[PDB]
């Protein structure tokens, strides 16, 4: 599993 | 609707009596929200699993409105940085990635 | 093209001179991947956050072949559990969501 983002 | 990925694929959900918002993520296997205080029995279940595992709440064929579809499918409950609908969700509402 | 969701979104990509496998993962907003060698100029970039930060390199306007379409765009080359495509590199491609 379970993929997200952020710098 | 057609939902181009120039900014995070945010969408209204009805869950639990309630209006959220979620990510459409399609790097997720399974479906997070959390605040949300669902009716009937459930599992723990452990997900994560980098650093140590993250213990939820799993619920089963929860009814669930999608951007307008009531679709029904499993949605874990517990502390998430984004509520996130992922691929089990979107397989119910008949959403695919096109290009 | 259309992928379904039922499986994890995953393609072929060629980069770097090499064919390596990706996820198409619309919760992600930038592209990182591991185990290639891009030549020129980079700068580190620090991405996630939770629990610290991990140092990527961001190689910028790089040319990729994502499925078959040949686009150019940012590519973070740092350890990853899943080589992931992200939003960044989906709009090159012309990628949406339908449902």
């Amino acid at each position: 599993r379970v993929l997200f983002e952020a710098m | 609707p057609q939902i181009t990925l120039w900014q995070r694929p945010i969408v209204t959900i009805k869950i639990g009596g309630q209006l959220k918002e979620a990510l459409l993520n399609t790097g997720a296997d399974d479906t997070v929200l959390e605040e949300v205080n669902l009716p009937g029995r459930w599992k723990p279940k452990l997900i994560g699993g980098i650093g140590g595992f993250v213990k939820v709440r799993q619920y089963d064929q929860v009814p669930i409105e999608i951007c307008g579809h009531k679709v029904i499918g499993t949605v874990l409950v517990g502390p998430t940085p984004t509520n996130v609908i992922g691929r089990n969700l979107m397989t119910q509402i008949g959403c695919t990635l096109n290009f």
